[PDB]
RNA sequence: GAGCCUGCGGCUUAAUUUGACUCAACACGGGGAACCUCACCCGGCCCGGACAAUUGACAGAUUCUCGAUUCUGUGGGUGGUGGUGCAUGGCCGUUCGUAGUUGGUGGAGCGAUUUGUCUGGUUGAUUCCGAUAACGAACGAGACUCUGGCAUGCUAACUAGUUACGCGGCCGGUCGGCGUAACUUCUUAGAGGGACAAGUGGCGUUCAGCCACGCGAGACUGAGCAAUAACAGGUCUGUGAUGCCCUUAGAUGUCCGGGGCUGCACGCGCGCCACAAUGGGCGGAUCAACGUGUCCUGCGCCGACAGGCGCGGGUAACCCGUUGAACCCCGCCCGUGAUGGGGACCGAUUGAAACUAUUUCCCGAGAACGAGGAAUUCCCAGUAAGCGCAGGUCAUCAGCUUGCGUUGAUUAAGUCCCUGCCCUUUGUACACACCGCCCGUCGCUAC
């Protein structure tokens, strides 16, 4: 059940398109520049957001996403 | 089957402060409000249930207790009965 | 005194909060109730009173006021002045659950319509600002067999936490001639930041992001 | 299957105490039955009585007295455990928590409607990816909420404690009890961290992810809230929720000691060992936890046990209480045996009252049941089970249930095989919708 919903996936897309020289490839560096950026009342969803964007930036730095 | 003395507590109380409550409960010994007198409850929810019937109060209900209200009409007719001249008024009202 | 435990002194006074509301439910319903709050300070007992319409329930010379006040001091025991309540005015009453269950009540025990009155009550939830609201209404309606028609309009949430302060559910009863109807609402609160019009806290989705704040990159020292 | 405990049929006939009978009936109605209150049953005091005459009554299963705005002073005021849950609402169960619904714009069709809402992969999931005459969103799902696992880091504790050296016995060591010095490991609860498929390897439209390794308190779990709705599935006996009807002063509210705790065989769930041998016994010894307490119970007299008496704490992190729980651990006894296995059936306490044993204890008492027919229930991690505690019910009580801790596995990290379940395609004379619709003979009546 490690499939992340619409609220990650949108956010974590949103959040590199106006963020992407500050998120780098360390989960604890991007959970941190959630918390200045975005506002959520949620702790755990943060950590989802700011773990799917690690992901993303390994396959940024390896090539265009789709 | 009520007595006379007991009738001009349970209105005069009422008089003097336009809300009587008492407890549906037929079984009751002695109304809490009404301590210097016997007077059962039946008494006090019996005697009451008469003026509504002929229109003379008005009564709520919170699942045990009678809230009632003298409405203006039911004044006047305790003003006569209770021999009260027509200048005194009432605490609520 | 008796001294009262803990485990048994809030009991005793959620019970008096619920016993005095179901009270004015049964008595200020016609003036537009909407709760009561209380604050148990001694020798001054301030139970509030909220209302959609206040200056009928004061009267000529405050008459209806003195009652409930010597209603309560009189059915759980307060001393004389030892009470004091005060009724206050509410605003924004469509975003009020109670408020709404009972107005289009007090317009379907007269069998006029059941789908003009529901749409009446659906414009003045959206006219007052709610991201959606609910009205069913269930029973022998039209017809003797058992007929429910549930109207609803905009957005409504049905899980999660804020279901507790982001929505309110009202349950009302319909006495008809013929049969039983009955109401539920469910307005829907909208999110106010501040935090005067309704709930201050964000959906747990709600994960809008603020702009960069067009962020220059400089060329030259 | 064995005895028994309760539940419902069946029987019984004052009445066996009623509803609910597949999943979704049968420790259900929070219903474990002395009175209550009990709706059932039968006897009776009775206006503790009214919108437009005595209540009594030592005499008895009738003699007379007193009160002095309530007496059929002359067609309706009202009560509800009486019916209808196939008339209702509110709640709840179930479909089914299986994941499914809806809007705008655009496209297709004269139109009802359709597309979006999908071939595939993945995910518990309409969860994503991908595809695409659809695009973009909403509900549900998820997020969220309370729980638990750690944080020797912080905030604080005489209503929680340890730790440092001094008066208590032994051999200063070694163990205990009694007092206000430092701060918080242990305890409590506040704030804030921590865990996201983040790291490596492998497998993958190299997307979605998945698998194995590390590091690590976990690669992580148990609740709650739970959609579009539907059912004629329950609730009128949960309500000053209610419509109508029946019954409404020889009463379809009580109540008196109470009757209603009822058996020739079949049925469910549940406790209790058997088929001592891994057990019963006896004596050690030694460890919980939630929760409750105006009733919980602490000390001293004395019963063998069950009890009783005075003195006390606690409305509570303050007293019970360091909750000395059982199983278990250790020593002895028992032994090809219906045995020390099995515990069936034959003085105190609670209250006004136990007969048809309320429970409790003592002695006596010793049946069936040799691991159990065809079938059938439950469960994969502190789980099943074993063991015991507490709460709810409660004057008296737990073979029930909701919690709680305790000891702690077997097997499986799977499949449509079977039985239940949604989606797609397909078919329909079905559409209050398979509990559907419909055909012919026969039978009745009329033309």
């Amino acid at each position: 059940g490690r499939v992340r919903t619409k609220t990650v996936k949108k956010a974590a897309r949103v959040i590199i398109e106006k963020y992407y020289t500050r998120l780098g490839n360390d989960f604890h560096t991007n959970k941190r520049v959630c918390e200045e950026i975005a506002i959520i009342p949620s702790k755990k969803l943060r950590n989802k957001i700011a773990g799917y964007v690690t992901h993303l930036m390994k396959r940024i730095q390896r090539g265009p996403v789709r | 089957l009520m007595p006379k003395k007991n009738r001009i507590a349970i209105y005069e109380l009422l008089f003097k402060e336009g809300v009587m409550v008492a407890k549906k409960d037929v079984h009751l010994a002695k109304h809490p409000e009404l301590a210097d007198k016997n007077v059962p409850n039946l008494h006090v929810m019996k005697a009451m249930q008469s003026l509504k019937s002929c229109g003379y109060v008005k009564e709520q209900f919170a699942w045990r207790h009678f809230y009632w209200y003298l409405t203006n009409e039911g004044i006047q007719y305790l003003r006569d009965f209770l021999h009260l001249p027509p200048e005194i008024v009432p605490a609520t009202l | 005194a008796v001294q009262i435990s803990k485990k048994r002194k809030f009991v005793s006074d959620g019970i008096f909060k619920a016993e005095l509301n179901e009270f004015l439910t049964r008595e200020l319903a016609e003036d537009g109730y909407s709760g009561v709050e209380v604050r148990v300070t001694p020798t001054r007992t301030e139970i509030i009173i909220l209302a959609t319409r206040t200056q009928n329930v004061l009267g000529e010379k405050g008459r209806r006021i003195r009652e409930l006040t010597a209603v309560v001091q009189k059915r759980f025991g307060f001393p004389e002045g030892g009470v004091e309540l005060y009724a206050e005015k509410v605003a924004t009453r469509g975003l009020c659950a109670i408020a709404q269950a009972e107005s289009l009540r007090y317009k379907l025990l007269g069998g006029l319509a059941v789908r003009r009155a529901c749409y009446g009550v659906l414009r003045f939830i959206m006219e007052s600002g709610a991201k959606g609201c609910e009205v069913v209404v269930s029973g022998k309606l039209r017809g003797q067999r058992a007929k429910s028609m549930k109207f609803v309009d905009g957005l409504m949430i049905h899980s999660g936490d804020p279901v507790n302060y982001y929505v309110d559910t009202a349950v009302r009863h319909v006495l008809l001639r013929q049969g039983v109807l009955g109401i539920k609402v469910k307005i829907m609160l909208p999110w106010d930041p501040s935090g005067k019009i309704g709930p201050k806290k964000p959906l747990p989705d709600h994960v809008s992001i603020v702009e960069p704040k067009e962020e220059v990159l400089s060329t030259t020292p």
